[PDB]
């Protein structure tokens, strides 16, 4: 029981922490572009996607090999708890 | 010799009946299907195949136990009791204790009446349960054990799907199904982990041992 | 480790097979308790100094039937008693009672009911007593 | 001999809908080859001893299968509101609710589980044996839809109110500067707050309510009566 | 001297340890191999220790001249067999002259007749019945 | 021949057990449906013709194996092992040697392993290799699924499903590449050389 | 690299099949151990200088039966001892014991129990001794 | 001098190398080719080294004039055969006059009777059975 509680607490923790850096690197560049639009008046609502695509695709570029060694380290542990 | 084909049409359905109900084939078929639903595939890998691979591993394990029923072979029922001690001992080891006692008491309540003394756990030292109480309880105890393995197997992929559906909502791509992106990167988690040589490696070690 | 001064058996929820095997030393024969008469339980402080008289009283208070055939003591409950009626074509009942008296299987609690010089009688008792009486009665007429 | 087919086709009728409804017994985890062998073993193992008798016994089975599938519908409806508030479901106007249903099907299955399931199914023949015209007792059936919805709403009550305050505060942030595109700014953060808030009460609260909403054998007379 | 300190043995590792002082091998059945025993036992009179422990545990045993068979008491079977042309007093002298005569389980029957009643261990009953119907076939 | 029609119907239900597990039909049929799902099709072409092309390609490497058993094959004890020796020197090639020792315990030149010990490892090795070469096919289509979905998002049309646009492009990327014949050439050259 | 310069066999968890083959040169015959008697294990420092008394002592301490038929030493465990009753039609027991003494297959541990000049007797022992005495007594009546 | 240096050889490639110092080919069975041997051996008295190795590894062997068959100890079989019109003594004279007489596994039986007991390697017993039952039909 205490491992079923631990494995459920860690699956939600890894979802929270792996979707952390791409969702805070697409937030500062969602807010500072609009703060530039508060100084100079622009009425183009479809503007900060041009930076949001480069922000998410460059954050997923440097940490690409890092996600594989957190998914493999958690996926090998849960099967050892399953079988043994 | 077609006068015994009325019993051949019973023995050729009773021999797969024990296979699909009371042996280890039930655990292997549920785990193999639930890892197909864990990845998110519907047809492939074509469970006509998976009922053959699960039968090859179950006959691999059931080969020494069934062979003792052939080295041997009101009045014939006491002869078949001596021929069926290895199967009753295999069903005792892997069924549930709290569930066989339920099927034992409901049978005594069925046969003799409501004033029958309730059987407790302390019979287990010398008294052995019947073959009609182990056989329904073994199937449910392997449905419980295979669903227990399949939830653990299920968890990593759900971790992949909940980050993929989060980054497709960070970008403004809410009108985009995340299955078409996750299904490539859900397949690397099964080939870099070589789980086909890990589930079959572990499920054999639960029932037999090496060296 | 076991402090009581006297001698006796204390049963706490014994189940009538472990209880009668404890009486199977004062009785000098092994006891065989059936499957239906082993679901009943008994508890209390007992002592055995003439167990052939103690077994008769507890077989009426609990409800049981017993039989001693020279080697062991068989115990069934009361609802397992069976009946039979058989006919002897060429030996008498007084001839069959001399075979039971001379061998040592004659039981005065379950006698044979019938006319003294005829061929038919009526026997009833425990299932090991009836299945011996019927089998020896139909195995003496085929010899004679 | 030849009547055991009818005595196992009367057991199959009651057992089969329950199998159809429960999450650890459906077609997703039980393929066609071993499926029709288990339900004859269980139906022969629970027997206590004319076309519409198989329909009457099927109606008692659909009422029993909904009562045994009572605590998993609450967790699935919990997941569909947690997944709906963060986004990811407005393409029809899921992936999260299948995780809470798979979790509650294991945390119910460890402590007890199949013992109370076959205890309900074995007490069903002690009150609604066939050829006595049992019936699923209509006047409590009418509030069954309401009960699951109420349980799901109370269970999910934190995460909706927190995501509602995150929408009032982000709506207040746009009144100071309307050139923000605050519809899509909230869409990046509500899927992280709907995970962080449910992390604080996933462990201590949620495995209790599955053992609280579980239907037991003591309430069969309030749901099944006899006409005879 | 000697002995055996049993700690939760299973009545097959115990009666094999007694099978040195007893000068014969011991064959314990698998229905009497599920009972257990523990305690410090000293083998200085084994033929009376086996007789006492068979009654305290509830057991039946038999020694045919080559081994000692041990069953539990609920495996005792019985039969009644008819000899067409050989007396019981002659068959009982065949058992006395051979060495299979066991005074604990004798042959109950009329002394000059063909019918008797036998009961005991299953290896003793299935030998007496087979050697009696193979003595009606010889005559 | 009523003692032989049971020997014909059981053989006709035994070949669906063997062809679906112990031949190259396992690796063949999986990739045809993974490339069927990579484009975004559900019912095209069917489930029936994809087992037909894979069965016709499956006997291209099994008919040279089956002819050796037809010429060669209580005297039937050692008669069967050499009739299957042409099938068991093929099963050691495409299986894992450590895995077949796991089934043989629970050199190889002086003694070939048991025939019932390496057929499950052959099946698991072809399901694993089909999953590996099946992951590769998904990637080009996923790139042309993310490009059009981010070009329409460069515009203001966030309420527009890109499945109606990506499906033309995905099957010109499979026919300008000549995809269907290209996969079958590599599947044949992975077993039988030219 | 080998220890103290005496003679002996050191057994570190062998399985009664690799152990008796080390004794199979001091005994000048090959040793055949059954499949059921190869699951027991032994561990210690042993020393063979007359092995027919060591094998006699270990067959009682471990629980085993054995038979030397003139060309090998068969070893079974005690739970494989089988028995049979066979009746001789045209030859006596003393005229069969002279065949066993002159042929060297006579074993004093498991002799033939029966009346001295009759046709029926009783054998018991290892299965290679029982399958030889049954077939050699059946095939001698059809000879005479 | 000659000799063989075995490093984890498989007991079939070891006994094939002794088939030049022995003057006959050596035929090792399937179950006996699973054991292994290693070490430096010197072949100068091969028939004295073959018996010493066949008792330490656990093997049986039989040389019939054309080859040396080598089995292991678990493959030894036995039989009993009845002759109707020839005795044991002239059948032993057939084995001595032919050259198939093996003094390690002789025939056990009374000297002028019909029955005897054979036990040895399977290429020996399957010859003695077929040669004994084909002399009664010739006589």
């Amino acid at each position: 029981m205490d491992d079923l509680v631990f494995a459920g607490n860690k699956a939600l923790y890894l979802v929270l922490i792996l979707s952390g850096w791409p969702t805070i690197v697409a937030t500062i560049i969602g807010l500072l572009v609009g703060l530039f639009q508060t100084v100079t008046q622009l009425q183009e609502q479809t503007l900060p996607f041009g930076i949001k695509l480069l922000g998410v695709c460059l954050c997923l570029f440097l940490l690409s090999g890092w996600y594989g060694e957190v998914l493999l380290s958690y996926g090998r542990q849960v099967i050892f708890l399953a079988l043994a | 010799n077609d006068i015994s084909l009325i019993a051949l049409l019973a023995f050729s359905t009773l021999l797969p009946f024990i296979i699909a109900s009371g042996t280890c084939f039930v655990k292997f078929s549920i785990v193999f299907v639930m890892v197909r639903n864990a990845l998110g595939l519907q047809q492939i890998p074509s469970n006509m195949t998976l009922n053959g691979v699960a039968l090859l591993l179950s006959m691999f394990v059931m080969w020494p136990i069934m062979h003792d029923a052939y080295v041997y072979f009101s009045s014939l029922s006491k002869h078949v009791d001596e021929g069926l001690d290895g199967y009753r001992d295999y069903l005792i080891k892997y069924s549930d204790r709290e569930l066989v006692q339920f099927f034992e008491n409901a049978q005594l309540k069925r046969q003799y009446g409501e004033e029958t003394e309730t059987v407790k756990r302390d019979k287990d030292e010398i008294e052995k349960p019947s073959i009609f109480a182990l056989l329904p309880a073994y199937a449910l105890s392997e449905i419980k054990s295979a669903f227990k393995i399949g939830f653990y197997l299920y968890l990593p992929f759900v971790v992949v799907d909940l980050v993929v559906s989060s980054v497709l909502l960070a970008l403004g791509m809410m009108m985009m199904s995340p299955v078409t992106i996750s299904t490539p990167i859900k397949l690397v988690l099964f080939v870099a982990l070589d789980g086909w040589t890990l589930l079959s490696k572990g499920l054999i070690l639960q029932y037999m041992d090496i060296a | 480790k076991i402090p009581v001064t006297g001698s006796g058996f204390v049963a706490k929820d014994d189940s009538l097979r472990t209880f009668f095997d404890a009486m199977a030393l004062q009785l000098k024969e092994p006891v065989i308790v059936s499957k239906m008469a082993a679901r009943k339980k008994i508890t209390g402080n007992f002592e055995f100094h003439d167990p052939n008289a103690l077994l008769e009283k507890l077989s009426l208070q609990l409800g049981l039937i017993w039989y001693f055939d020279g080697q062991a003591i068989y115990i069934y409950d009361a609802s397992e008693m069976r009946n039979a009626v058989v006919s002897l074509r060429n030996v008498s009942l007084n001839e069959f009672n001399n075979f039971l008296k001379r061998s040592g299987l004659y039981n005065k609690n379950y006698p044979l009911r019938g006319d003294n010089r005829k061929g038919t009688f009526y026997v009833s008792g425990p299932p090991v007593y009836v299945d011996m009486v019927v089998n020896a009665a139909t195995m003496m007429d085929k010899q004679n | 001999i030849h009547h055991l087919v009818a005595s196992a086709a009367l057991g199959f009728a009651r057992v089969a809908p329950i199998f159809f409804f429960l999450p650890f017994l459906n077609s997703g985890v039980l393929s066609g080859a071993p499926r029709n062998a288990i339900i004859i073993l269980v139906a022969l193992g629970v027997w206590p001893h004319m076309i519409p008798l198989v329909l009457q016994e099927a109606a008692v089975g659909v009422m029993l299968g909904c009562l045994l599938s009572w605590p998993f519908w609450v967790m699935h409806a919990l997941g569909c509101i947690i997944d709906n508030q963060r986004g990811a479901t407005l393409s029809s106007s899921s992936e999260m609710a299948n995780f809470l249903n798979m979790f509650a099907a294991v945390v119910y299955l460890q402590n007890g589980g199949l013992v109370t399931m076959v205890d309900v199914l074995n007490k069903s023949y002690q009150l609604c044996d066939p050829m006595n015209e049992c019936t699923p007792s209509l006047p409590p059936l009418l509030t069954f839809i309401n009960q699951v919805a109420q349980n799901a709403l109370v269970l999910a009550s934190p995460v909706v109110l927190v995501l509602l305050l995150s929408e009032v505060f982000l709506g207040l942030l746009s009144r100071f500067a309307p050139q923000m595109n605050a519809f899509a700014i909230s869409l990046t953060v509500k899927s992280g707050i709907a995970v962080l808030i449910m992390l604080l009460y996933f462990s201590p609260v949620l495995p209790d309510n599955v053992l609280r909403l579980s239907f037991q054998a003591t309430g069969l007379s309030s749901w099944f009566y006899e006409r005879g």
